[PDB]
């Protein structure tokens, strides 16, 4: 939905605003469908478990499935009488709190997808952003047609930077020297004891992937995180260039209109910022920040 | 609401729900749900990538087992034969026209070819009948005076 | 001829690398840079292909007492064996391939 | 003269492969077009067309009998229309737009 | 040498590692 | 960081005490040395 | 053709052109081959070329020389002398796996069907059996039936068949800590008429790799020669013959990859004092023509040993969690419930014969119950489901080639073969297969 | 280590400076030196008889 | 569709052939063994819902014995895993002397080979599948045989298409021909009355009415001519009025 098709819509148009790369939609929409099917996958089992709601003091039960399915209603006899309206109300209400209870549910698994496919376009951001050629300016800067001028509001910001100076520190480095720290620990005296140990055969199995026997469903063996270093890898544009100009000039053009938008994007969520925290005002009276250009 | 119930099976009316026991419980055990946020159905490590295990969405169009074993093996052979020529240990940018660009002397490999997969057969074909390896040879040759 | 410029395809050799060559078309390849030139692109494989289609495209044909591999007697009698040799699966891999 | 292709984005040599192929071949009857329609920013009957023509690819890849079932299955709709507009208009063949 | 007369006299050898060390000590710093 | 933090996750989560989660050790200014600082001439003045 | 008498047909050369083409479409597929090792020698024995009838000029044996191109294709071209000891006896060991399948489904079965009408009898007679019986929890009690590492082999299960144990019921799961090795794969042991330092495995991979044997195995061994070297007829000792009872403990690492053998320890501790240490062989085939008789000298060899002259040898301490199953012959059979790979709740180990009631008394230091129910194994955790010993056989059969490098026989190429992604040929994620 | 955890880092650093600036000198020492003798090279004499016939000095310097 | 032992418990949802009244089952028993389902009598006016086509309830209604029971059918049996409904004409025992009630709520209720020829689970029966044990004796069936023992008994030698002589079956289809993916949609004219009567093809040049028109359109070519040379496939442009000719196609 609309949350990964704006966070891959502004991701889109990074990795060509920020490197001349251009994604293959092919790949943007892998992405969403990647999205969609966390999505059919939760639903899925989020249909084999029940919330049970209950009208006052819990006269009406009502059981549903989080989707919001009604299933059953046990109902106390005191409330056949009650009048046709008033028993619709009820149960309706018994309903809608039952419908909460599954709709918070969903709403905290609908973070566990936020999250995995977090951890889905990490490699990517960390792609395009955990390089030597990765930088920006002060949004401020009156970018000129030769650089960036400079800021006069604020004055010295906090220029940070993601990456160390020294030689490259890359997460798969990072990662094989987590199994050796792994493996030396196995080896130590708390480590091959703890491993002897229930904390030690939990974590075997809820993390070890080179044990997955011959059929076993998920990682069957040890993945080093991703990489995919934009300012060193012309991603689609050598493609579309070699075949045709056209999808060529309409490929990036669509990337570039994409980065545009979500600039309007923080353009307008700052602009209700400042409405809101007394910076701007309603109606425009700063012209000269449109009018001397 | 009103379909719903209908299809729901009606309202099932049973005596005394969420009323309380003089001792303060109620009869008639509530219904009690079995709901809570799936802890294994992230979606990445189902439909993985085909022949490594990297469990994401991200199409990489691989390289073949073989061609990219000989490949980057004598990319090393190219890089230690260039940059580092004379053998000192020392990486000299500066080889000579035969050093940069002589090819390396690796076509070792055919001839490990020609002594395990061609001889072999080399040593086999002295049980084919002579008309058949005439042939094609000839054939293979390109000189066949088939009268027409 | 066939046998020859077909399916023996080791008695093909290609254009052998120099190694700066091998050197720098693996550094340009492993990492796209900023501005490549055109000429560290041309792939080994679509190099053999484009061999052996220069190769069906210079066949010719006449007597074979010169210095032709076959005449179009010697060449449809191969397609008319090979044509009755084909079965179903046979058929749809070569009607597949009219098609394309 | 054959060297452009309209709509240079989703190309055939990238469809060779089925998507998501053994999550599909394992329960299809948990995986209609509709999990897969988000695949392809398409149209959707172009999508559903190139779904069957994956099913089909990923059948005969296991070497197994296809379901010529599929393209009916997917465009039940469709299918159904094509029905009814023959008992209709009491032709045979597919219906076409000018006819509706 | 002391702790800043290493970093004065590394900062004409290794930019690399003093660049690092500095970012590093920024930001330990306004923790 | 995310990285480590997995790690991290991992050891504080079911007992592998190597590496991140077991402690570094520093140095500390030594008894006798009235030194406030890090010296690299001086070992005897950081002491473990 | 150039012959009046032959056919122009040479199978020897047919073949030969098969394997080329199988080359060179490998060299199409990957780019590269494997080149085939100097231990690559092409047998072209069972190929034969053609026979051609006189008086009708027609072929004689034509599904002979196809059947013989066939036979000399699945043969690939090495010895031995190629592969490991390791990998030969692991294939030695497939090979007979697959030859004994039919009869082991068969002798399954058919033990399964024994204890099941044991079932049916306990259940039948008496009167007042039947009577107690009637009630389905009472029933479901009585037996239930539980795969095996074998086959799906009943269980018996009561209050009264549990409680010898100690156990509470089978649907009680417990942790445990427990006796093993620091290194099983490390067993040591000085035989003292020996003084040879043996380093032994017991675990149950190559415990089997040497013909099945696993680590406690109770066997009984028989001679063919005489203990008192006399050929002579008139007093001899060992034609009358002497019955070995044994022991397995694993595989001593000696310095050959191929020559060490199985250890067993007699169980006669007399003869352990005296006699020493027996090494079984340095195969399943090596074993078997040592011996005349092996044999599992128990009814089901489930009867898990102790290992006493190891007892001190073992000083870990295993936390294992399990689940009560079943007590086959008074021997009780556990569903572990951590396992290495299975991070859910699916991936319960199979039934597992733990040793008998004394075992549980002595190496069962903790056995703490709970309440639980019966979840059988998974597919990929269910062994005789899962049981690759054929395509395991195919594997190593073609393992050396692997070993070789990768050279392309269309020689200059340097350009990686760009293979694709999702391809159905590339595709090696086996989720569920 | 959590409360002055930079101690560690700090220490880190002092361990690198060590085994690291004598490589580090040495490798400025020696590239200050070939620098400082191209400078002289240039200035020597072969620039003057360069200068009187070229052509004879690329022949030389190509030969030898 | 599971098995908990081998023995395979389908999940499927009987109806009336035209869906009304339908009754479902968790896990029912498949021995392919019964040629016949064996439902309890209860649900004949479960599922009896009396359409049009089937005045009464079901069509065919016979007192059979296995009388024990009403033989009735034909009843759409759906089952889970398969998208194929399987009809059936069950045998419609009494819960009397055939107590099917054996738990506590379960029914003992068995899937019969009379479906199981109609669903995908019939994959399961020739030998390798799921239920080729339980399959009845007969001298087609070696019962605990390999598998692999049948397969070689039948002729397997390789893998699939291991020897190269055998295509691969992957490159089956190296190209799937989807029209607007690849150069666009025919242009697709007719010559007769119709689209499916008439045929794609024009008249080639020639045609007696067309000859002239082709001289002229060769010695005049840069001209107009009249005539019926147009209405030909031979036309003046390099683009000949040849069938399946692709009318957007980006380069032509």
């Amino acid at each position: 939905m609309e949350v990964y098709r704006r966070i891959t819509e502004r991701v889109r148009g990074a990795l060509w605003a920020h490197h001349g790369r251009l994604m293959s939609e092919r790949q943007f929409h892998r992405i969403l469908a990647y999205v969609y099917n966390n999505k059919y996958e939760h639903q899925i089992r989020f249909d084999r478990m029940e919330v049970v709601g209950r009208a006052w003091e819990g006269r009406v039960e009502v059981v549903t499935t989080p989707a919001g399915y009604l299933k059953r209603v046990r109902v106390n006899p005191c409330l056949e009488e009650l009048s046709s309206y008033r028993q619709q109300q009820l149960i309706l209400a018994a309903y809608a709190d039952a419908c909460a209870q599954g709709r918070r549910l969903m709403e905290k698994a609908e973070i566990n997808i936020y999250k995995q496919f977090l951890k889905d376009l990490k490699p990517i951001v960390m792609g395009i952003r955990d390089n030597p050629e990765f930088y920006t300016v002060p949004e401020d800067s009156v970018e000129t047609v030769g650089g960036t001028l400079h800021m006069g509001q604020g004055p010295t910001p906090t220029t940070y930077r993601t990456i160390p100076a020294a030689k490259a520190h890359i997460p798969v480095d990072e990662i094989r020297a987590r199994q050796e720290w792994e493996k030396k620990w196995l080896n130590s005296p708390q480590g091959q004891s703890w491993a002897l140990t229930l904390r030690g055969k939990r974590y075997f199995a809820l993390h070890g992937p080179q044990y997955r026997p011959r059929g076993a469903p998920g990682a069957k063996k040890v993945t080093m995180p991703l990489d995919l270093p934009a300012p060193y890898t012309s991603m689609d544009e050598r493609r579309l260039l070699k075949k045709n100009w056209m999808a060529y000039l309409d490929n990036k053009h669509v990337a570039e209109v994409m980065w545009t938008r979500a600039k309007i994007a923080d353009r307008e969520k700052l602009q209700r910022r400042l409405q809101e925290t007394g910076q701007a005002w309603h109606r425009p009276i700063n012209k000269e920040a449109v009018s001397r250009w | 609401i009103s379909d719903m119930v209908e299809d729901a099976g009606g309202l099932e009316v049973v005596p005394g729900l969420g009323e309380l026991d003089a001792k303060g419980t109620p009869v008639v055990p509530p219904l009690q749900s079995n709901a809570h946020v799936p802890q294994n159905v992230s979606f990445y490590e189902m439909a993985r990538h085909p022949w490594e295990d990297a469990a994401s969405s991200w199409r990489r169009d691989g390289f073949t087992e073989g061609s990219l074993a000989n490949y980057e093996a004598q990319y090393r052979a190219a890089e230690r034969a260039v940059y580092d020529e004379e053998g000192r240990g020392g990486h000299n940018y500066w080889p000579s026209r035969e050093a940069s660009e002589g090819v390396t002397s690796e076509e070792k490999d055919a001839a490990l070819l020609r002594e395990r997969l061609f001889k072999p057969l080399e040593e086999a074909l002295s049980g084919v009948e002579p008309w058949a390896r005439n042939l094609r040879r000839s054939a293979s040759d390109g000189k066949l005076g088939y009268k027409t | 001829w066939y046998l020859q410029n077909i399916l023996s395809v080791e008695l093909l050799k290609l254009p052998s690398r120099t190694n700066a060559e091998k050197v720098a078309i693996y550094r340009n390849q492993k990492h796209s840079l900023s501005s490549k030139k055109k000429g560290e692109a041309a792939q080994d494989d679509e190099i053999l292909a484009n061999i052996i289609k220069e190769r069906w495209r210079t066949l010719e044909f006449g007597d074979r007492d010169a210095g032709y591999p076959c005449t179009f007697s010697d060449y449809i009698q191969f397609l008319n064996e090979w044509f009755k040799s084909l079965d179903e699966e046979g058929m749809q891999r070569l009607r597949e391939h009219f098609d394309r | 003269r054959l060297r452009y292709e309209i709509n240079e984005d989703y190309k055939v040599r990238d469809e060779l492969g089925p998507e998501l192929f053994a999550l599909w071949s394992k329960a299809p009857e948990r995986w209609p077009p509709e999990r897969l329609s988000k695949m392809y920013g398409l149209d959707f009957t172009l999508v559903r067309k190139i779904l069957v023509w994956h099913h089909f690819k990923a059948c005969y890849d296991a070497c197994v009998e296809p379901d010529w079932t599929l393209p009916k299955r997917l465009f039940a709709l469709e299918w159904i229309r094509d029905v009814r507009a023959r008992k209709h208009g009491l032709f045979y063949g597919k219906m076409r737009f000018a006819e509706q | 040498k002391m702790m800043v007369h290493v970093i004065e006299e590394l900062a004409l050898r290794d930019d690399g590692l003093v660049m690092d060390i500095q970012y590093i000590v920024r930001e330990n710093r306004r923790n | 960081k995310a990285e480590h933090i997995e790690t991290v996750e991992r050891f504080k989560q079911h007992g592998i005490q190597v590496g991140p989660v077991r402690a570094p050790a520093t140095g500390f200014i030594a008894a006798n040395s009235k030194s406030l600082s890090y010296f690299t001439r001086r070992p005897e003045e950081v002491v473990y | 053709t150039g012959e009046v008498q032959k056919v122009p047909f040479s199978p020897l050369q047919f073949r030969i052109d098969m394997e080329m083409n199988k080359y060179r479409r490998q060299q199409k597929e990957e780019g590269a081959v494997r080149v085939p090792p100097a231990m690559w020698r092409i047998d072209t024995s069972a190929i034969v070329p053609y026979k051609v009838d006189p008086k009708t000029k027609r072929v004689i044996n034509w599904r002979e020389v196809k059947e013989g191109i066939e036979k000399s294709f699945l043969s690939t071209g090495l010895p031995k002398e190629a592969y490991t000891g390791s990998e030969w006896r692991e294939m030695l060991h497939l090979k007979s796996i697959i030859a004994g399948r039919a009869a082991k489904a068969a002798e399954l079965e058919r033990r399964l069907h024994t204890d099941k009408v044991k079932l049916l009898e306990v259940s039948s007679k008496s009167k007042i059996a039947s009577e107690t019986n009637t009630s389905t929890g009472s029933s479901n009690s009585s037996s239930i039936i539980f795969p095996d590492k074998d086959g799906y082999h009943v269980f018996d299960t009561s209050v009264a068949s549990l409680r010898p144990f100690g156990v509470s019921q089978s649907g009680a799961v417990f942790q445990s800590v427990t006796h093993t090795y620091p290194s099983p794969h490390a067993v040591l042991y000085n035989d003292p008429v020996h003084g040879k330092q043996f380093i032994l495995d017991t675990t149950n991979e190559s415990c089997h790799l040497f013909g099945g044997f696993e680590h406690g195995d109770r066997l009984l061994i028989r001679a063919r020669k005489i203990d008192k070297n006399d050929n002579n007829p008139n007093s001899v000792l060992a034609v009358k013959g002497n019955e070995f009872e044994v022991i397995v403990v694993g595989v001593n690492k000696e310095g050959s990859d191929s020559e060490w053998q199985l250890c067993a320890m007699h169980v006669d501790p007399a003869l352990q004092r005296e006699y020493g240490l027996v090494f079984l062989g340095t195969d399943c085939v090596d074993i078997h023509e040592r011996w005349a008789s092996v044999r599992y000298a128990a009814a089901a060899p489930h009867v898990k040993g102790r290992v006493t002259l190891l007892e001190e040898r073992r000083t870990a301490r295993e936390e294992s969690l399990g689940q009560i199953v079943g007590v086959r012959d008074g021997v009780l059979f556990v569903q572990w419930r951590l396992l290495r790979g299975g991070g859910s709740e699916m991936d319960r180990s199979v039934a597992e014969p733990i040793g008998t009631v004394e075992q549980v008394r002595n190496a069962y230091q903790i056995t703490e119950q709970g309440v639980e129910e019966l979840m059988h194994p998974p597919s990929w955790r269910t062994p005789f489901r899962n049981d690759f010993a054929e395509e395991r056989l195919e594997e190593l059969r073609q393992a050396p080639f692997k070993r070789e490098n990768w050279v392309s026989l269309i020689q200059g190429r340097y350009t990686p073969k760009l293979k694709r992604f999702g391809y159905t040929q590339h595709t090696t994620m086996d989720d569920f297969e | 280590y959590r409360t002055m955890p930079m101690l560690s880092f700090y220490q880190r650093i002092l361990k690198h400076y060590s085994d690291n600036v004598q490589p580090l000198r040495q490798k400025a020492q020696n590239s200050v030196r070939g620098l400082a003798r191209v400078l002289e090279n240039e200035r020597s004499a072969a620039m003057e008889e360069f200068r009187r016939n070229s052509e004879r000095y690329w022949r030389n310097v190509l030969e030898g | 569709f599971r098995m908990k032992g081998g023995e395979m418990f389908v999940e499927y949802k009987i109806m009336s052939r035209d869906h009304r009244r339908s009754i479902r089952v968790e896990d029912a028993i498949v021995d392919p063994s019964v040629a016949r389902t064996v439902v309890p009598l209860s649900w004949l006016e479960q599922l009896r819902s009396p359409s049009l086509r089937l005045h009464t309830g079901y069509h065919m209604e016979e007192a059979v014995y296995v009388p024990n029971a009403i033989l009735a059918g034909p009843v759409v049996l759906s089952i889970t895993g398969q998208s194929v409904p399987v009809v059936l004409n069950p045998y419609f025992v009494p819960d009397d002397t055939w107590g099917i009630r054996r738990n506590r709520d379960e029914w003992d209720l068995r899937l019969g080979m009379d479906a199981i020829e109609q669903c995908t689970l019939f994959s399961e029966l020739r030998p390798g599948g799921l239920l080729y044990n339980k399959l009845p004796s007969s001298q087609n069936v070696t019962r605990h045989e390999p598998v692999r023992a049948t397969l070689q008994r039948y002729g397997m030698k390789c893998g699939l298409a291991e020897s190269p002589l055998v295509p691969r079956p992957w490159t089956r289809m190296r190209y799937m021909f989807i029209d607007e993916l690849q150069r666009g949609p025919k242009l697709t004219e007719f010559v007769g009355h119709n689209p499916r009567n008439g045929t794609q093809w024009r008249f080639s040049q020639h045609s007696k009415y067309f000859r002239i028109g082709v001289w002229r359109e060769t010695i005049r070519r840069n001209d107009m001519n009249e005539g019926l040379h147009g209405h030909s496939s031979w036309q003046k442009s390099p683009q000949q009025a040849v069938p399946e000719v692709r009318l957007m196609a980006p380069y032509p």
